[PDB]
């Protein structure tokens, strides 16, 4: 069997949502091994930590990012980077706060 | 009292140019979601051979036939009062040689 470098789906260019609101978004992948995902803003890691508002759930080819009471500072450029030991991708959406 | 969320998210179709395509998905939240398509970074309008047909949680978008002018990523958008979800998928309109 043969590996399989990360491939991003689809990833939206431009989304927005109110302050005070949850924002979900899922993203779609492929490559093997599973690659390790990444999900970072203005260069910096998003750590998903079950005590606060930023929350990411992966499955082997399904990464979903959730932020919860979405603060004005929450806003910038969101980057979800991929890798497994074949090679990497990554993909940006401007996240807009209202 | 509850946001937006996908129990199916939407995948990506590839075609020949001129056959039917579509995407779906199924979008949970409570109340139910309203749920809009975007392209380009617009909101796309039903047309002759576009529209979006949607049957409870099940929400789709309806290609009647696919030209290369409708190639691309499509997002979709589902709104209620805690929130908003957004996913997307490729369609790929594949032309004849």
């Amino acid at each position: 069997s043969r590996g399989i470098p990360p491939k991003i789906e689809a990833l939206p260019s431009d989304i927005s949502i109110d302050e005070g609101k949850v924002l979900t978004v899922a993203c779609a992948f492929t490559g093997e091994p599973t690659p390790e995902v990444t999900w970072s803003c203005g260069g910096r890691k998003i750590h998903s930590q079950e005590q606060g508002r930023f929350h990411i759930e992966n499955t082997d080819d399904l990464t979903t990012l959730i932020i919860m009471d979405v603060q004005k500072q929450d806003g910038g450029l969101y980057t979800l980077s991929l890798g497994n030991e074949f090679g990497s991708d990554s993909a940006t959406v401007n996240i807009h706060i209202r | 009292g509850s946001p937006p969320c996908f129990l199916r998210f939407p995948r990506p179709v590839r075609v020949v140019s001129g056959a039917e395509a579509e995407l779906k998905c199924v979008v949970l939240g409570e109340p139910p979601p309203v749920v809009v398509w975007e392209k380009g970074g617009q909101q796309l309008a039903a047309s002759e051979r576009l529209s979006f047909p949607a049957d409870g949680a099940e929400h789709g978008l309806l290609l009647t036939a696919a030209l290369p002018t409708d190639a691309g990523v499509y997002v979709c958008r589902a709104r209620n009062a805690a929130g908003e979800a957004y996913a997307a998928a490729a369609v790929t309109v594949l032309e004849p040689p």
